């Protein structure tokens, strides 16, 4: 009774023909769930994403009048209808599933209504604005279209729930936070026409826990190590000499991992200002040193230790004032 | 001949695209794992590799036949025309199904219409590992799977045998570098989603990473770090350039291990608790350092005690760090192994 | 309906194994390029990688129909039913049509018989890169477009729109590099088996500068003048002068070690690699000086011009040959 | 005389049937095997995985694929393969694998006028073998390949290595970056199941491990660390800015070797024999820069209430101890 | 029009693909020309090598003779895999590639007497063995072999369209190289026995030789000061104890990263390189510099140095004097020998 139903809907059908192709533009409502976020990639400027597509469309050449309501069916029919040409249009690469069978879902209902649901996982490219880094946000997006449709064609509409997510606690972040979800519409113009585009944008907070004992922390216990040849006699030259130029090796050290997950962008972060400044601190403690030495012994001039005590102290707590404030509350 | 006439006859009238008893029962398939070798696990991924003989078991009466032969074995390009379960693992990222140098996959049907079909992968699924505790962090890995398109009134699944008796796992493989596998738990459930609801499967595999690497790469470089910071304490005070040399040279040291260290950790953005390991004994080294600046402000005359005037006496900032100091980075160390090996 | 049985007899007796105009003028056709973005410049495997919005124009007057006044966008399917160009792309190495949803592909039928062939494609697309300049290089990576088996007398690439025929370049933002500007250029190379239509796109890719001097050349540069200051230290300090010396030595290894890690593995010698060189043989020169320093006074002076003399002429020489070092390495890569 | 064989090879595909083994009622089928290995790449023990590259061919006699009047071997076009039976063999630790497939499938039909069928294909496999690392570098690793029927048992198909012990040749000039091929080895069992028996062939290499490396990269470096941290107890017991430098800078100098090694060499996360040895060897300079500080505090802190001694035992105790030690770690290794 | 669609409609009437042309008859020759758009990257990590190449081949097949107006007719792909075609595959590829964007990147043209010319673009993945006993002063040639997989040199042979020089030709901007120079090709046919039979292989070694300026200013140079560095406390005075011994051990700390980072350019092999033998020579010229104040500071007697201004004073040691000589003309003859070992040859 089944296999004469699904016989006759495809008798005398066009998967090639858009449904009312030349009468009105198809409406097609989409819902997804994300499965998991997947690691965002800061050098390749991408992150990973599997989700649930589901897409709805009403059929006309699909209409059955029977007892049965709807026509539950695996994969093998989704070749058979027209499916929407939807693309996601900042995916570098993206790839359905296939185990053990296709992750496809296809249902039709008596008065014409397929849904359409398939297994995604999308690496989707999202460009950083690495300023401020690690205390920079981003708002990653997704955005679909039809890829040879335009907006008289085909039409997109969220759902009543447009995107669901899991428990986020499975999810695959390990430099960010997930801190909010939020999907827009829009038309974009291209040389094929105009197209309707549907976008979800996953704002991501990157965490701080790494980076401050990591590397703040570190950097600040070097500078401060760089302060005691200013409580040192000056004529303990082996001491200070000795003090000044293996922090700033300990430093040159430390630099080295100021950008080392992130692209060589040409801009300053927030995290290359500081390290900067503070091998600009240690640098010039042992020019303190240097000229003091030179003055005081080889010919105020010779109270520069006591100027060093408190005015180096005062200028990298002055500095870190200014720093911290401008990029955590400016 | 009989052989070729059954299978000649065996899917006419057969109707692929509809599940068996549709319309009269809920499809039962019972599933069959046996775990050839649990692969590898990437900590940088929070994924692990695992090859299983999959097994599925369900009744098709309409492919009921009669004849000498009892059971039937079906090649690849018949099997594609019969109903088959959509099962897909949840958490699976990127499966393989082998092909080499067949399609590794085995449909066998009983006379009585009972199929069995065995299949061989390579699944590659995920698993959310939070590693604060890290390098003492144990993880359950799972294996979900179900029914994609199906939901629980049309398919549902069931372990052929006890749960814990459907998921065999192969003594020689467990393939396990840095994990020990303890042991595997087996049990299903019923999931919500928009759609429907689904009959799940799921096993958790028990994972405790194996810390003796971290011991003697780590830790140990670590403490013995610290522990030559405080040897200065026994210097004399006089000594000034060999006391600046051997804490800024530990502090290096520390900078050293500290970096080494965080690279072979996956790049997550939280502290670990090796994190907080380093960070106290960086904090120790660098106390260490601070302790002679302020012996050194309350050092008199140049030289030292000579074999036979006025000499230094010892510091007692030196005195008594030499007590503080082991004495605290021991108390630290009894707090610290204490909270993170008996969880 | 209707719609249904004009195009069942467009496609019924189509032979796909001829061209349009088949044995008469060669088919004209008119190419876009909407470019996605570009990706993975890599100086290692001297290629690029871009995603592009690749549309094909040509009109095929067996695909004409009338009475309807829509532009027929039809099933990606179709295409595979429909003689298109055999473009392919000269310097590609690796390339493929995205595929999810479904393929990335698009027919739109015309009235007057115009087939629009649309493709997203991502192009790994080789391009030799002279980075004898590195990190100061300016590169020129291009994209040849070409027929496989069709001369000039068949088919004939033009760009549809001729000077905006390519869009998105614009918008592209590298991390490492800026575009400094890009060309289309068309012509038939002339060969004696014949002569064969190709298109060339092609843009000047500069490398940002600003990275290098905050991890590369400031690092190198205080080092440099922190080996200076054992100049103005007294020569009987011999403790803290050969300190000072060899520890600048090993932080200028330590700084080309990093450096060799991180950068790219080019395996010739670049202009980073003459700077670190000579930074290196600076801070060699400083810590050789104090020995010269150091072995007048106490290995001919017993014997016996001036100890104070060397340090005082080397106060100047090598902050001015530093400077003179840089001025000529500068104007030599500006 | 092309015309006799076209006849012939048609006639043997019509009415065959390819879902039926050869001799379906009988005695099982004796699938012989070779394997020639072209290339060994990849031994990696971080996946504990390896990659080779073989052509695996497979032998049977086929009753149906008989033929007479033509003296000749027919090698037909390979997609003839696909309307034969063939063997259902798989690779049990087989990761992933493909048939190369340019410029067409690397595969090869050959028929016989007996019957027999050569069956060839170049694969490419990746195959998982455990591998213990406690010995590395000084470690033998024993890597081999299953090979079995899917769905077949011993009654059905039967496996030998058709030649006998030389069945797998182009093993001596396999070459390896890290590795010399002791010895391979052929096996032939049936695994004994509650089914039934399943045919079965086993081939095993032994890799050892090249110790060249090793040696001048990391136990020579850190002996001449080891033995210049003994420096020490030849100076003098109040050069303190001597001594302390020399211990602390050789304690760092192993860290530097210990840490770098751990980023070059593959992380293989649990306790191996070059990890002993260099914890080994950090003990001893740790206890070195130790031992002046005993030195130290006996004269300056326990003085004014004979430090010649320390030193002088430490210079025959020092050098015996870690003599010693080589032994017993040269000897539980080797 | 219908002349030529009724050609293409005909041409297949009774051909049989399984069968290779002059089947029992003779042995199909294939004629093979090799055009390499570009040398692609040398591998040294995974021994081997990428290479973009028009591979053309040409052969008859009398099945296939036709009679029109035009004498050259053009196959689309889809009668491209209804013909017999050689089986020609790389015997030393790993992971090739035929392109297929936008369209497969192949030509099938038929000649009027049978003649068959066909032609693919492929990126062919090889596998170049190498020994780096000479690193970095080795010279290499990477092999290209093909041949047929299935038909024996009595059923199917290769020959090369032309003369074998001019049959591999590389374009002007081939050479897609940065770590090794191409100093041209050597091409060869020759044959193979096999479990299976005897095959003929065509062969092509690609003849590299690999840069050696860039080793010099990151390794050689660097290793060679740093040892002069450590030869250059010899003229400091012995008194300076702190002096001379921190110089002794940051010298030595110096070589420990620079032999790391130097063997890090290198590929992860267990055997030792020429580069490892100068490292590990300027290692031990390093430690035995700090040896050599050893000796010369348990000689040394006065704690005091000598004053400008002039008591008795420390000598300069013997061990000072002879070692200012012997370490930096033992040095010399070791570079001597080291750059003649391998430069020479
Ligand atoms: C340049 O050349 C390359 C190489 O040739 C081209 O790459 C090829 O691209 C084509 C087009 O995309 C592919 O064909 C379709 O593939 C899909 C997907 O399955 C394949 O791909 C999976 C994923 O591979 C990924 O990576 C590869 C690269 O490595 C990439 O190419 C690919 O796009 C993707 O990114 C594989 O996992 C999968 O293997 C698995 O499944 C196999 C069985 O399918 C199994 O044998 C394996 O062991 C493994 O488990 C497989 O390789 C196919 O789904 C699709 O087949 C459907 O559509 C064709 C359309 O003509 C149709 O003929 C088929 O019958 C089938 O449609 C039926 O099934 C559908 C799914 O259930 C159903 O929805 C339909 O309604 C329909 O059902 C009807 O028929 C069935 C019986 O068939 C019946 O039961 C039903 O009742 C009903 O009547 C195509 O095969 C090639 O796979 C791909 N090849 C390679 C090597 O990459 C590249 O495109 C070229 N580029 C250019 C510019 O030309
Ligand atoms: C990256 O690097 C590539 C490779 O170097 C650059 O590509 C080159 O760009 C230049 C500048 O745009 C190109 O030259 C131009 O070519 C066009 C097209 O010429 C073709 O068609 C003509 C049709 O009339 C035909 O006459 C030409 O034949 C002549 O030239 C060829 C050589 O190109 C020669 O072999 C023949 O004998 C003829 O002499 C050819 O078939 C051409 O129209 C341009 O002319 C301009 O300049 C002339 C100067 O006299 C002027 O008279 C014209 O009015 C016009 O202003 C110009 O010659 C070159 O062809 C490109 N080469 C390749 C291989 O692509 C690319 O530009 C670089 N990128 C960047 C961003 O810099
Ligand atoms: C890497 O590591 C693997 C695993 O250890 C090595 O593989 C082993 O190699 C050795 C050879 O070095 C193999 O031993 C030989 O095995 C054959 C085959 O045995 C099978 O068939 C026999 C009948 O032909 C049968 O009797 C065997 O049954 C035995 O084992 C079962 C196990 O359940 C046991 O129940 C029985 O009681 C038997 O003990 C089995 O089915 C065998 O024919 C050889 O016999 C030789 O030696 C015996 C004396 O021991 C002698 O009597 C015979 O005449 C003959 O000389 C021999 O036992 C071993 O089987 C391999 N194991 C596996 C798992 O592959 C591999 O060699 C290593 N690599 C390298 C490079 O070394
Ligand atoms: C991290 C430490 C920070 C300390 C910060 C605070 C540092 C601080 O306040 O130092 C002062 C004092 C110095 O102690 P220390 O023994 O080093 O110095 C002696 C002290 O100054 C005597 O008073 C001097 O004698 P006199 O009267 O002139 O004849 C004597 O001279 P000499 O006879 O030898 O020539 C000096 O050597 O130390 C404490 O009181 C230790 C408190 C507990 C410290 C507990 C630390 C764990
Ligand atoms: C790694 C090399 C190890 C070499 C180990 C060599 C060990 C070895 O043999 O040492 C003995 C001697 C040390 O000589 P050196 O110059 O170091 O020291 C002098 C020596 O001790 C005299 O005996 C002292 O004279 P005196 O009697 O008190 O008046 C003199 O006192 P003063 O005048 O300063 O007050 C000291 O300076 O060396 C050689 O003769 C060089 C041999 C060739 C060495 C060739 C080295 C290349
Ligand atoms: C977003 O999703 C909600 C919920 O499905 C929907 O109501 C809304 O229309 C969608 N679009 C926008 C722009 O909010
Ligand atoms: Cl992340
Ligand atoms: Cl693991
Ligand atoms: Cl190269």
């Amino acid at each position: 009774d089944v296999t004469v139903i699904l016989n006759n809907l495809l008798e005398g059908y066009d998967n090639k023909l858009r449904p009312d192709i030349g009468v009105k533009p198809t409406l097609i409502h989409t819902d997804m769930y994300v499965n998991s976020i997947g690691p965002v990639n800061a050098i390749n400027m991408e992150y990973t994403i599997d989700i649930f597509f589901a897409q709805t469309w009403y059929d006309r050449r699909l209409k059955f009048n029977s007892t049965i309501k709807v026509l539950r069916l695996n994969s093998n029919m989704v070749g058979k209808i027209w499916i929407p040409d939807t693309f996601f249009r900042n995916s570098k690469k993206a790839d359905a599933h296939w185990i053990t069978t296709p992750n496809r879902m296809l249902r039709i209902w008596n008065d014409g209504r397929v849904l359409y649901t398939l297994r995604l996982t999308i690496d989707a490219e999202c460009q950083l604005q690495l300023h401020n880094f690690p205390m920079d946000e981003h708002s990653c997006p997704l955005e679909f279209s039809s890829y040879g449709y335009p907006r008289e064609e085909i039409v997109y509409q969220w759902k009543r729930s447009s995107v669901e997510v899991g428990d986020t606690r499975s999810w695959r972040l390990y430099q960010f936070s997930f801190v909010g979800l939020r999907n827009t519409t829009e038309v974009v113009k291209t040389t094929s026409g105009d197209y309707v585009v549907m976008s979800v944008y996953f704002d991501l907070s990157r965490r701080m826990g790494y980076f401050t004992i990591q590397t703040y922390i570190p950097c600040t216990l070097i500078v401060v190590l760089s302060w005691v040849s200013f409580w040192i006699n000056k004529d303990a030259v082996p001491a200070r000499t000795s003090l000044g130029i293996t922090t700033v090796l300990t430093m040159t050290t430390l630099s080295t991992i100021a950008r080392k997950s992130l692209p060589k962008v040409s801009y300053v972060t927030a995290m290359d200002l500081f390290v900067s400044v503070c091998f600009i601190f240690v640098f010039s403690a042992l020019v303190e040193y240097g000229t003091l030495h030179y003055f005081v012994s080889n010919r105020r001039i010779a109270k520069m230790d006591s100027y060093a005590r408190i005015f180096f102290p005062t200028a990298f707590c002055l500095f870190n004032l200014v720093y911290w404030v401008s990029y955590l509350y400016l | 001949t009989v052989f070729t006439r059954i299978l000649d006859r065996l899917l006419d009238g057969y109707d692929n695209r509809l599940r068996p008893g549709l319309g009269e029962r809920v499809t039962e398939v019972k599933t069959d794992i046996f775990v050839t070798s649990f692969g590898p696990v990437s900590d940088h991924d929070m994924e692990y590799t695992i090859d299983v003989f999959f097994r599925q078991s369900w009744k098709d009466e309409r492919l009921k036949f009669k004849g000498p032969m009892t059971v039937l074995r079906l090649n690849n390009l018949m099997a594609s025309k019969i109903w088959t379960p959509d099962t897909f693992f949840h958490n699976g990222k990127k499966s393989v199904a082998h092909n080499m140098t067949m399609p590794n996959k085995l449909l066998r049907i009983t006379e009585d219409g009972t199929l069995l079909y065995t299949m061989r992968l390579t699944v590659r699924a995920e698993c959310p590992m939070h590693l604060e505790d890290f390098p003492m962090d144990a993880h359950a890995c799972p294996l979900k799977f179900g029914s994609y398109a199906y939901t629980r009134a049309e398919v549902v699944y069931e372990w052929t045998r006890e749960p814990a008796r459907s998921v065999v796992v192969a003594e020689d493989g467990s393939r396990l570098n840095q994990y020990d596998l303890l042991g595997q738990t087996v049990d299903s459930g019923i999931v919500q989603s928009s759609t429907g609801e689904y009959v799940v499967m799921t096993t958790h595999f028990h994972l405790k990473r194996k810390i003796g690497y971290f011991v003697i790469q780590t830790y140990l470089p670590c403490i013995m770090t610290v522990i030559l910071s405080q040897v200065s304490f026994w210097l004399n005070r006089e000594s000034v350039p060999a006391r600046t040399v051997f804490g800024v040279t530990t502090v290096l040291t520390m900078t050293t291990l500290s970096i080494s260290a965080r690279n072979s950790l996956p790049k997550v953005a939280y502290a670990t608790a090796m994190d907080w390991f380093i960070a106290v004994c960086y904090a120790f080294v660098f106390s260490a350092l601070i302790e002679f600046a302020t012996v050194n402000y309350f050092t008199k005359r140049g030289y030292a005690w000579d074999g036979k005037k006025t000499f230094n006496s010892v510091s007692k900032i030196d005195r008594l760090s030499r007590i503080a100091f082991p004495l605290l980075f021991g108390i630290f160390n009894l707090v610290y192994w204490a909270t993170y090996l008996n969880r | 309906s209707f719609v249904k049985e004009t195009v069942d007899k467009l496609l019924k007796g189509y032979d796909i194994r001829l061209r349009p105009d088949f044995g008469g003028p060669p088919v004209c056709v008119g190419m876009n390029i909407d470019i996605a973005s570009i990706d993975m410049v890599s100086e290692v495997n001297m290629d690029y990688t871009l995603t592009m919005y690749f549309q094909q124009y040509w009109r095929d007057k067996r695909l004409a129909y009338s009475g309807i006044p829509l532009n027929l966008t039809l099933d990606n399917r179709v295409a595979d039913q429909l003689w298109v160009p055999d473009t392919y792309f000269l310097n590609d190495k690796k390339s493929f049509v995205h595929g999810v949803t479904v393929k990335n592909r698009m027919i739109r039928l015309h009235p007057d018989g115009t087939v629009l062939y649309g493709l997203r494609i991502t192009t790994t697309a080789a391009c030799m890169m002279d980075l004898r300049r590195y990190p100061l290089d300016e590169q020129n990576c291009t994209l040849e477009i070409e027929s496989y088996g069709y001369t000039t007398d068949d088919i004939e690439f033009y760009w549809r729109g001729g000077d905006k025929a390519v869009t998105g370049v614009e918008r592209i933002e590298l991390p490492q590099f800026s575009i400094v500007e890009h060309r289309l250029v068309s012509r038939n190379v002339v060969f004696a088996t014949g002569a064969y239509p190709r298109l060339s796109l092609s843009f000047r890719l500069k490398r940002n500068i600003g990275y290098f001097i905050l991890q590369t050349y400031m690092p190198s540069i205080l080092i440099t003048i922190l080996s200076w200051v054992s100049f103005w230290i007294n020569y009987d300090a011999s403790a803290a002068r050969v300190a000072l010396g060899i520890t600048t030595v090993l932080t200028m290894t330590t700084i080309n070690t990093h450096l060799r890690e991180t950068l790219p593995k080019i395996p010739y010698v670049k202009a980073i690699d003459m700077y670190l060189m000579g930074c290196f043989v600076f801070v060699f020169l400083a810590l050789l000086e104090y020995a010269f320093v150091n072995y007048i006074f106490f290995g001919r002076g017993p014997q016996r011009t001036d100890v104070n003399a060397i340090d005082r002429w080397s106060r100047i020489v090598f902050p001015f040959t530093f400077s003179l070092f840089n001025l000529v390495y500068w104007l030599y890569y500006v």
